[PDB]
């Protein structure tokens, strides 16, 4: 977890994500489940 | 906010504004979910009755996306006191759920150990709000944001007239004229990790605003992640 956050997109090798996110196939990236996921700036 | 800049469309969607009986903003909040707003305990003392406005970027103009919510339940930390300003945290449950849209979306809550090790050790965070633009001046009618560096705890304690507790952290600038101010209190301090913003602080207090040799003091949200979780489950 020390080096590059364990390559994790969010929480840390065992990665995980915040509510409203699913951990990706690669087991590192996080995929949002809804149009307005937490902690993302909104676009039109 | 002293210094900083107006938030661009969608840039600060987790911002909430507590409005008093005179329909005037007096404190900020952070959207945590469709039902919960995070704010400072000390804000609750400033208005007998208040509502929450989301989606507003300019308090002088009604623009699309603004909505008003009544508060159903106020959950103030039982250890907050004005003597020390320690435990300066509250959660508001709203009567009706917020509809997420452009300019209206929650900030992420992090996990405690990860946040302590990875978020808080970042260089900077972002503070936002509609508070005073100068210490002795008027509140901003436009939503402003400001990047504020994390400041070393010991440096901050040396600078402060008051005790800095483990439930607080410091951020901002020694002498540069940029800081949060009164009226921003209760609002969000967020830290970006990669492309996600996580709530790391609640705008709490400071001696004046943007004073040379003083910093802004924030409630350290990591200290209260269990408390928040318990508050949001009732
Ligand atoms: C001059 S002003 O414009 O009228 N205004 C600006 C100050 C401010 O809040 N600035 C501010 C600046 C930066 C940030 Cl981040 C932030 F939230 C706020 C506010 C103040 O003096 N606050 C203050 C000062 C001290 C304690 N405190 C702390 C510990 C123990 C006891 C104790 O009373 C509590 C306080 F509310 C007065
Ligand atoms: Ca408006
Ligand atoms: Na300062």
């Amino acid at each position: 977890c020390s080096l590059d956050n364990g390559d994790c997109d969010q929480f840390c090798v065992v990665c995980s994500c915040a509510r409203g996110y699913t951990l990706a196939d690669n087991g590192k990236a996080c995929i949002p489940t809804g149009p307005y996921p937490c902690g993302k700036q909104t676009l039109e | 906010i002293v210094g900083g800049q107006e938030c661009k469309d969608g840039e600060c969607p987790w911002q909430a504004l507590l409005i008093n009986e005179e329909n005037e903003g007096f404190c900020g909040g952070t959207i945590l979910s469709e039902f919960y707003i995070l704010t400072a305990a000390h804000c609750l003392y400033q208005a007998k009755r208040f509502k929450v406005r989301v989606g507003d970027r300019n308090t002088e103009q009604e623009e699309g996306g603004e909505a008003v919510h009544e508060v159903e339940v106020v959950i103030k930390h039982n250890r907050f006191t004005k003597e020390t300003y320690d435990f300066d945290i509250a959660v508001l449950r709203l009567k009706t759920p917020i509809t997420f849209r452009m300019n209206v979306a929650p900030a992420c809550l992090p996990e405690r150990d990860w946040a302590e090790s990875t978020l808080m050790t970042q260089k900077t965070g972002i503070v936002s709000g509609f508070g005073r633009t100068h210490e002795k001046g008027r509140q901003s009618t436009r939503l402003k944001m400001l990047e504020v560096p994390y400041v070393d705890r010991n440096s901050c304690k040396l600078s402060s007239s008051f005790i800095i507790t483990q439930n607080m952290f410091c951020a901002g600038y020694d002498t540069k004229q940029e800081d949060a101010c009164q009226g921003d209190s209760g609002g969000p301090h967020v830290t970006r990790f990669k492309d996600t913003y996580f709530v790391t602080g609640i705008v709490s207090w400071g001696e004046g605003c943007a004073r040379k040799g003083k910093y802004g003091i924030y409630t350290k949200v990591t200290a209260f992640l269990k408390w928040i979780d318990r508050s949001m489950k009732t």
